[PDB]
């Protein structure tokens, strides 16, 4: 039913834009600061 | 790192009465289901931080 996807997509949209941030913020420090650490 | 103590409920059944408080932690319940205490399909937590 939609009413399900509408649930499915919030609790996705929490978790996936601190998965994102964190993933993009490593990549923000190796690209200004390279080091192999 | 994240300051990953403070958190929120995001799923509730029914919108709260004014000064209404609920600090509860029964897992929720998507489409028709058991789902007797354990996320997966339709189903999860009920905070997020
Ligand atoms: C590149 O960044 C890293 C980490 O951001 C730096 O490495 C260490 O960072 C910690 C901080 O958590 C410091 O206490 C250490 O002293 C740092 N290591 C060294 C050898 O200084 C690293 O310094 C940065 N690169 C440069 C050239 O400063």
């Amino acid at each position: 039913i939609e009413e399900q996807a509408k649930t499915f997509l919030d609790k996705f949209n929490h978790e996936a834009e601190d998965l994102f941030y964190q993933s993009s913020l490593a990549s923000w420090n190796y690209n200004t600061n390279i080091t192999e650490e | 790192g994240g300051n990953y103590n403070y958190l929120y409920r995001l799923f509730r059944k029914s919108n709260l009465k004014p000064f209404e408080r609920d600090i509860s932690t029964e897992i929720y319940q998507a489409g028709s289901t058991p789902c007797n205490g354990v996320e997966g399909f339709n189903c999860y937590f009920p905070l997020q931080s």
